[PDB]
């Protein structure tokens, strides 16, 4: 629908998918949906388009206010989300908002309020990582957007690695595993019976900006570690010279794949196919 | 959130570090990466709540038997190790190694696990062991030894496969719980 | 002395003056002066010169944490002084300082408190008016 531009079933699905999210409890992908809704809004008073006036409830709605609710309801997500750094974000410009459109101080008042609790948050407490796994599908029964396919997941905080296998595995039948990790099969670059592979990968580090040297606290970087990236290396094992029996290091040539997607996750989908 | 002692143990030739560094790194088998460094760690959720996790690389040569047991102290658990297709490994550890373990701590909850699953009923393994007159020594033998321990529980994996290798650790961690 | 241009003596009787106007309880008043001393300072981080580090206490005090001590004080002044625009005003430059200078999250939470409150009691409550005399010496 974004093709093909027909702006007002694409919110509808949208929120389709954000009831979806909400279903899953996957608080940050709700977000992000619920934000491209938002995203489309401006702080203009004027509602442009009933379009963007949904079927949830259906009055005046300046795109102002619309756009607020939205905001408040993308704040408390990100809150349960355990995500503060969107949500300080976000907040600024809400607060941006309240102070100089609408001028509703006590806005102001319990939207600090919150973006201290956020603040709070972030410094005191710490959050797992998630393991991000790499999946590439092979064959020719998969789906025309998944044969031949390979797709980066977000998996959960403690996923070993064939804990996420069987619940791929469980998406599927014909759940065979190949072992030839590294390289595609030409054969199932064409066969059916759908061929897939699993494997965990680096999350390369973001570059948080403004940040490459002051003496800033780990609790940031750490969640620049997992969350918003772009960039998957795995390393890859390989004997090169002579075995020698009492050393191994002389041999070891790391062939690292560097995986990139066209989106960052976190995302509206816990995968992402590579880029 | 908490970690947990480990020790493992068991002769050199059976590269038990591979074993643990695969676990580690959540490689592919066989395609772990070797580093330089012994005592290795990680950060793992069996039940409940995540925990993290020492393991205790220790040499398994006869020498370094007075720096071994210092490391001893305060561990929740050891885990004892051999080779399933090694019968060598099977006299050293019913005489040696199982024995001053016992000694040393004689109060810690054990486990004994095998190694080389795979090349228990590895035909050609077994064909030389049998040329070699060496046994591929099975489970119930094994299961034998582990009364003989008592130990809370025994179990069988293999590098190559991590078959049971997240069972063996899970049960490992779940021994302290 | 600031046309001559020493500046410690001159911070010296500032701070004579700041002594005064507390004494006076004129805490907007006493808040502008301390803040004419802080304005000499900088974010930096190198203390400069020891003539802002004046008699009160003496050691380090980078100019960013003497400074800092300084936009604490005079938000209490204001907050006090019931002027609470500007107290907002120098909120947001201490916030930006700390968010991306020294990076104490609870440092913004305090004082994200206190501008809640600032904007809390300049909605809410009212304040009167001074009246304005002219006064023609002659």
């Amino acid at each position: 629908y974004k093709e093909k531009k027909r702006e007002d079933i694409y919110i509808r699905y949208l929120y389709k998918l954000r009831d979806l999210h909400r279903d899953c409890e996957n608080y940050t992908e709700a977000a992000y949906t619920l934000l491209l809704h938002a995203e489309l809004l401006q702080w203009s008073d004027k509602p442009c388009v009933p379009h963007l006036l949904q079927r949830d409830s259906y009055y005046v709605y300046t795109q102002q206010e619309l756009k607020e609710k939205l905001y408040q309801e993308i704040i408390s997500y990100f809150d349960k989300g355990k995500m503060w750094e969107k949500a300080i974000k976000l907040s600024k410009e809400l607060a941006e908002t309240y102070e100089s459109k609408v001028f509703d101080y006590e806005g102001l008042g319990n939207l600090l309020k919150k973006r201290a609790s956020f603040y709070e948050n972030i410094i005191k407490a710490m959050r797992p990582q998630p393991e991000y796994f790499a999946v590439g599908y092979y064959g020719q029964g998969f789906p025309s957007f998944l044969r031949n396919k390979i797709f980066i997941y977000r998996g959960k905080e403690y996923e070993r690695r064939e804990d996420f296998s069987l619940r791929l595995l469980t998406q599927f039948p014909n759940a065979e595993k190949m072992t030839s990790t590294t390289p595609p099969g030409e054969d199932i670059k064409s066969s059916p019976k759908q061929y897939m592979q699993c494997f965990t990968v680096k999350p390369v580090m973001s570059l948080p900006p403004s940040y490459k040297d002051k003496p800033v606290p780990e609790q940031i970087l750490n969640y620049y570690r997992a969350n918003e990236v772009q960039q998957f290396r795995y390393s890859r094992p390989f004997r090169k010279g002579e075995k020698d029996p009492d050393n191994e290091f002389a041999t070891m040539w790391i062939e690292r794949t560097t995986y990139t997607t066209a989106y960052t996750f976190p995302g509206i989908l816990k995968w992402f196919e590579v880029k | 959130m908490q970690a947990i002692k480990c020790v493992v143990v068991g002769d050199g030739a059976v590269a038990k570090t591979c074993l643990l560094i695969s676990y580690t790194t959540n490689a592919f088998p066989g395609e772990y990466i070797p580093t330089v460094f012994d005592n290795y760690s990680a950060n793992v959720m069996v039940d409940g709540k995540p925990v993290n996790l020492g393991l205790w690389d220790t040499a398994g040569q006869e020498d370094y038997d007075r720096l071994r047991p210092l490391s001893y102290p305060q561990t929740d658990v050891f885990l004892i190790c051999f080779s399933l297709v090694s019968p060598a490994s099977f006299e050293n550890v019913r005489a040696k190694w199982y024995p001053e373990v016992r000694h040393h701590c004689p109060n810690t909850p054990i486990i004994l696990v095998g190694t080389k699953l795979d090349l228990r009923d590895d035909k050609d393994t077994i064909e030389k062991l049998k040329e070699k007159k060496l046994t591929p020594i099975t489970y119930p033998q094994g299961l034998a030894m582990a009364k003989e321990i008592g130990a809370v529980k025994y179990l069988e994996c293999s590098a190559l496969t991590q078959r049971g290798l997240k069972t063996v650790f899970d049960e490992a961690i779940r021994a302290v719980l």
